């Protein structure tokens, strides 16, 4: 895909790609921890390169906000 | 048989390779680190060269110390190349060496040591760990022996120190050696433990004592994370040839070292800073060598 | 005390400072370290304690920083 996201996110909680759906929290459907979270959002520049700072990332818990995000 | 130098330690010493008092506090801080990771009391450790220099002033030191009463001394045959080449100096003075051979196990045998012993055995030297297959020598029974038997008991815990537990008063220890770049530490510094009774450049010694440290609060991850390790490699190798044999008591194994057999033998070794991608690589180039 | 966004963003940032060593293996040894290190710990309930290990923490990334720097002055 172009917006391939949930290959990352898949690959940092142990999901297959049939779990992470658009709507899907990190903590409440990937089932996930606060240093999951530091692990994923760190993970993304790994395929970015991007910067998403510490204040505005607090409000990230979606899949589709990690992709929202990114585009 | 060295180790890369842990940034940590390096940290500790940097301060004291820019400058060249504060010498006295970070040297007595160095060596209760040493004291609190064997077990000793500060006023017990010296600081030398290595583990080498602390063998020669251990074992040529109470053998030319009770010469007058004493010409016995008790080794095992495959100890460090410079422990046989002290021995042998000692033989060429007039020493009498026994050099116990150790059993298939990599272990010796208590019975033929305390055989061995005569009314003139000063020392019994007997390194604590077995490098070339992976064994732990049963340096508290040795110590009860040595001590029943009123012998001066030393022991190389060169490749032993941080690998395994160690304290000096329930293994009876009289002398230690230890060497500082065989447990992340830097070359060209070690320490020998000398029990008591009731020189140096600083930068390495405070190296030591950090090294020592480190050690000590990491003994227990770097064991289960080393043992995480060799049990990939074995049982890998093992997948792919089932002939191989793992030679040593299973018993008395410690993390770190490994010796395996083909059917000649070939030996691994697992440390700190050992990547899963390393053992991966040698677990195949290894297997590549199809004889 | 140190709160909880202290010590996530403690973490955030050893893993940070430990992606930035230029030798492979201290790096990977630094972030599983850091890693095991933050899980082992996650759920103590100690104050006392949990100051303690923050400390500690904060000493590690004080050397960790030290040697990244030290290394990128070689490059
Ligand atoms: P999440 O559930 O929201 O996470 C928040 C948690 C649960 C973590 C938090 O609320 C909490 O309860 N914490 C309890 C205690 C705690 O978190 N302590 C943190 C300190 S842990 C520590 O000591 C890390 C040590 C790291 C050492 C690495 C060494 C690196 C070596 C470098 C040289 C190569
Ligand atoms: C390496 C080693 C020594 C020598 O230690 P140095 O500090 O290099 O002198 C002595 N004994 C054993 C068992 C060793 O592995």
């Amino acid at each position: 895909i172009e917006e391939r996201v949930k290959k990352i996110i898949g690959e940092q909680l142990g999901v297959k790609q049939e779990e992470v759906t658009n709507n899907a929290s990190f903590v409440e459907d990937l089932g996930a921890d606060s240093l999951d979270t530091v692990e994923l959002v760190m993970a993304l520049e790994e395929e970015f390169d991007t910067e998403i700072p510490d204040e505005e990332a607090e409000k990230i818990t979606t899949v589709q906000a990690a992709i929202d995000y990114i585009n | 048989a060295t180790t890369p130098l842990d940034p940590r330690v390096l940290d500790a010493m940097l301060p004291y390779l820019i400058n060249y008092w504060e010498s006295e506090a970070a040297m007595e801080r160095a060596r209760q680190q040493v004291a609190s990771l064997i077990g000793a009391d500060p006023r017990e450790i010296i600081f030398t060269s290595g583990a080498t220099e602390s063998n020669n002033i251990a074992i040529k030191g109470v053998a030319r110390f009770y010469r007058s009463r004493k010409k016995h001394l008790i080794t095992t045959q495959t100890e460090h190349k410079c422990v046989l080449d002290s021995c042998r100096s000692l033989e060429a003075e007039g020493f009498q060496v026994t050099y116990l051979p150790v059993q298939k196990s990599g272990i010796i045998d208590l019975k033929e040591l305390e055989a061995a012993i005569q009314p003139d055995t000063s020392l019994v030297s007997v390194m604590t760990v077995n490098n070339e297959i992976g064994v732990k020598q049963p340096i508290a029974e040795i110590g009860r022996i040595c001590s029943s038997r009123k012998v001066y008991f030393h022991t190389d815990a060169a490749q032993a120190v941080g690998k395994i537990p160690l304290d000096v008063n329930d293994m009876k220890i009289d002398l230690m050696s230890i060497s500082g770049h065989k447990i992340y530490g830097p070359k060209g510094v070690g320490a020998i433990y000398i029990r008591r009774r009731p020189t140096v450049p600083t930068p390495l010694v405070v190296g030591l004592g950090a090294a020592c440290e480190v050690a000590q609060q990491e003994m227990e991850y770097d064991h289960k994370r080393i043992s995480k390790l060799s049990e990939r490699l074995i049982q890998n190798i093992m997948k792919s040839l089932p002939d191989v044999v793992m030679n040593g008591d299973p018993k008395h194994h410690y993390p770190g070292c490994i010796n395996l057999s083909f059917a000649s033998s070939i030996r691994f070794g697992i440390g700190r800073f050992t990547t899963e991608e390393e053992v991966d690589y040698t677990v195949e180039k290894c297997i590549q060598h199809v004889k | 005390a140190s709160s909880r966004a202290q010590v996530l963003a403690l973490y955030r940032a050893m893993l940070r400072e430990s992606k930035r060593f230029s030798a492979y293996n201290y790096r990977t040894y630094a972030v599983r370290r850091i890693r095991d290190a933050f899980r082992e710990n996650k759920n103590v309930k100690d104050p006392v304690e949990i100051q303690t290990l923050v400390n500690k923490a904060k000493r590690d990334l004080g050397v960790i920083r030290r040697q990244v720097h030290i290394g990128q002055l070689y490059s």
